[PDB]
C-alpha cells in the first residue's frame, strides 16, 4: 500500500526497498526561437534510485540523445524510467534485488508495474510523502556528473558518506531528507549552512562535509532555521 | 415459434422472457411461454415476489430440444428440464394452448431489438462459457463469479469468460511495454482476435453474453467483462473498420435497452468517458456517443 507518517519505520528494516525518484530525468530550458515563438532544450537528467537503509545511491544519468527524434517526452521519461529501474534490478543478484520499490510519483506506478511483470513478487508502491528528492541536483558535484556526461552512465555513490558508521540509517535518513528539503526551500541561504566555514571540507570519496557529531547538530539546527523562515517569508507569518 | 411449457406456478414470481417481463400469482394457472421466435438464443428468467434476491435463470435455443420448466419445492427454484419424449411434448403443449394458459412472446413485427441483441450470441459458446454438459440449456444468477474473479471459488458454478487483463505478460509483449500499454492492437488483434476468439463474431458474442447477464441478472463479474472488452477495442489504435463500425452498433442498442433506474450501477463512469472522449477510438463510435450523451449525460 501506500507509504505515509505511519509506516516510516518500515524504510529501516532488513527487507530491501529502494525509493526511485523521476523528477530529473527529463530536463529542458524554455527559450524563444528567432521567430519569437517557444522551444525547449533538453539538458542530461538522472533517475535517483536510492536504499534508504544503506544509502546506496544507484544514479542512472539519462543523456539527451535518449530524447532525440521522440514525441511525447515527459510520457516516455516515466517509460525510461521503468525501463532503466528494471534493468537495474535485473543485474542485481537475486539475493541483493528489492522486495518493494517506493515511487515518489503515482504515475510512475503503471509503467514501473509494467517493466517488472516478469517480478511478481516485487511490491510497487507509492508514497504519501513530500519527499524532497529533486534537490539532490542543486549539489555541485552532482549538477557536475551529469552535466558532464557524454552518454548514458551509471555513477554509484553512499547518499549518506560515512554517517552510519555514528548514527543510525533512520536519523541518517532524516538528516537527508532535512539537507534536501533546505536545499530545495532556498538553496543560496541553505548553500551558506554547509560550506560558508572554510575549515571543513568534503573528503574527495563524498557529498557531504566532514562535520563532527556537535557540528551537525549545529547545523541540522541551521537547516531547520532555514525551512521554518522560508515558509514565513513564502507565507508572511 | 416454439413453446415453453411450464408444469405449474406454486410461488408467485416475475417471469422475465428476454426483454419482456410479467408477474405471475402464486398458483396462478399459468402453464407457459409461446410463439417464441425460432433462429435467436433466448433467456427465460425468474425472481421470486419473496426473495428479490438472487435473480436467475437459464439460456437456451428451441433448435436444440424441447425444453420446459417445473418448479422444485426441494431447492425451491423453477428450473428447465428437458423432455425427450416428441409426441408426450407435442401433446402437453397442444393441451395448454387449447385451454389459452399461455402467455404470447410479445415481438412487435417492426421490433430487432432482440436480434440486435443477441446478434453474434450462439448457444455453442454460451456452453463453453457456463460449463454443464449433461443439459442443452445453461443457467445463470446474480452471484455467480467469473474465473478471472476466483483468482482474486466453486469451479463447477463459474463463469468461463475469456481473461483479459491489462496488465499481463500475455497483453505486454517483452520489449514492447510502453507500446503495448498504450496501444492495446497487439492485444486485441493477435493475442484475443486471432489467437483465442479466432474471429470478431465470436468477441462480440461474449461481449454480448457478459451484458445480457450483467443486465438481466446484476451479474457484477459480467459488467466487468463487458466493459473490458469494450475497453481493449477502444484502447487499441488499429481496429479493422468493420468491427468498429459493428461495435457501435451494439453498444447503441444495449444502451437503448438498459434500464434508464439501472444505469448508475451497470455502467463505469471511467471506462466510458475514457471510450467516448479519450480513446484512439473516441472519434468511431457515432451512435454510442449521441445515445449516451442524450440519455445519461450525468455519467459524463
Ligand atoms: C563542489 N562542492 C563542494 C559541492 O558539491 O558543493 C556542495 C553543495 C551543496 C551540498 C553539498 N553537500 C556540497
Ligand atoms: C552498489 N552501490 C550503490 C554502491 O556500492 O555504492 C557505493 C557505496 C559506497 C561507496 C561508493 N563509492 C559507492
Amino acid at each position: 500500500g501506500a507509504m505515509n507518517s505511519s509506516n516510516y519505520a518500515e524504510l529501516f528494516n532488513n527487507d530491501i526497498k529502494l525509493f526511485v525518484d523521476d523528477t530529473n530525468v527529463y530536463r529542458v530550458t524554455v527559450h524563444k526561437t528567432f521567430e519569437g515563438n517557444v522551444a525547449t532544450k533538453a539538458i542530461n537528467g538522472c533517475i535517483f534510485t536510492l536504499n534508504p537503509k544503506t544509502g546506496h545511491l544507484f544514479l542512472k544519468i539519462i543523456h539527451t540523445s535518449v530524447w532525440a527524434g521522440q514525441k511525447r517526452l515527459s510520457q516516455l521519461a516515466k517509460w525510461k524510467t521503468a525501463e532503466e529501474v528494471s534493468a537495474l534490478v535485473r543485474s542485481l543478484p537475486k539475493e541483493e534485488q528489492p522486495k518493494q520499490i517506493i515511487v515518489t510519483r503515482k504515475a510512475m506506478l503503471d509503467p514501473l508495474e509494467v517493466h517488472m511483470l516478469d517480478f511478481p513478487n516485487i511490491a510497487i508502491r507509492p508514497t504519501e510523502l513530500r519527499l524532497p528528492f529533486s534537490a539532490a541536483m542543486s549539489i555541485d558535484k552532482l549538477s557536475d556528473v551529469v552535466m558532464k556526461a557524454t552518454e548514458p552512465q551509471m555513477v554509484l555513490f553512499n547518499i549518506y558518506d560515512d554517517w552510519l558508521d555514528r548514527i543510525s540509517s533512520y536519523t541518517a535518513f532524516s538528516r537527508l531528507t532535512l539537507l534536501l528539503r533546505a536545499l530545495k526551500t532556498n538553496e543560496e541561504s541553505a548553500k551558506m549552512i554547509l560550506l560558508s566555514d572554510p575549515t571543513i571540507t568534503i573528503k574527495s570519496y563524498h557529498l557531504w562535509p566532514s562535520f563532527t557529531d556537535e557540528q551537525w547538530i549545529t547545523i541540522e539546527s541551521q537547516m531547520r532555521d532555514l525551512i521554518l523562515t522560508e515558509y514565513g517569508r513564502k507565507y508572511n507569518v | 415459434m416454439n413453446t415453453v411449457p411450464f408444469t405449474s406456478a406454486p410461488i408467485e414470481v416475475t417471469i422475465g422472457i428476454d426483454q419482456y417481463s410479467f408477474n405471475v400469482k402464486e398458483n396462478q394457472p399459468f402453464h407457459g411461454i409461446k410463439d417464441i421466435p425460432i433462429g435467436h438464443v433466448h433467456v427465460i428468467h425468474f425472481q421470486h415476489a419473496d426473495n428479490s434476491s438472487m435473480r436467475y435463470g437459464y439460456w437456451f435455443d428451441c433448435r436444440m430440444g424441447n425444453f420446459y420448466i417445473q418448479y422444485d419445492p426441494k431447492d425451491g427454484l423453477y428450473k428447465m428440464m428437458e423432455e425427450r419424449d416428441g409426441a408426450k411434448f407435442e401433446n402437453i403443449v397442444h393441451n395448454f394452448k387449447e385451454r389459452q394458459m399461455m402467455v404470447s412472446y410479445p415481438k412487435i413485427d417492426e421490433d430487432d431489438t432482440w436480434y440486435n441483441l443477441t446478434e453474434f450470441v450462439q448457444m455453442d459458446k454460451i456452453r463453453k462459457i457456463v460449463r454443464k454438459d449433461e443439459n442443452q440449456f445453461s443457467y445463470v444468477d446474480s452471484s455467480m463469479t467469473t474465473v478471472q474473479e476466483n483468482e482474486l471459488s466453486d469451479p463447477a458454478h463459474s463463469l468461463n469468460y475469456t481473461v483479459i487483463n491489462f496488465k499481463s505478460r500475455e497483453a505486454i509483449r517483452p520489449g514492447h511495454e510502453m507500446e503495448d500499454f498504450l496501444d492495446k492492437s497487439y492485444y486485441l488483434n493477435t493475442v484475443m482476435l486471432q489467437g483465442i476468439f479466432k474471429n470478431s463474431s465470436n468477441y462480440f458474442g461474449e461481449l454480448q453474453f457478459a451484458f445480457l447477464n450483467a443486465m438481466f441478472f446484476g451479474n457484477y463479474g459480467s459488467s466487468l467483462q463487458w466493459h473490458a472488452m469494450i475497453e481493449l477495442i477502444c484502447s487499441s489504435a488499429t481496429v479493422p473498420k468493420h468491427m468498429l463500425d459493428k461495435l457501435d452498433e451494439i453498444l447503441y442498442y444495449q444502451i437503448k435497452t438498459l434500464p434508464e433506474q439501472y444505469s448508475d450501477i451497470l455502467l463505469n463512469e471511467r471506462v466510458w468517458n475514457i471510450c467516448l472522449y479519450s480513446s484512439f477510438q473516441k472519434n468511431s463510435l457515432h451512435n454510442t456517443e449521441k445515445i449516451m450523451e442524450n440519455k445519461y449525460p450525468e455519467l459524463l
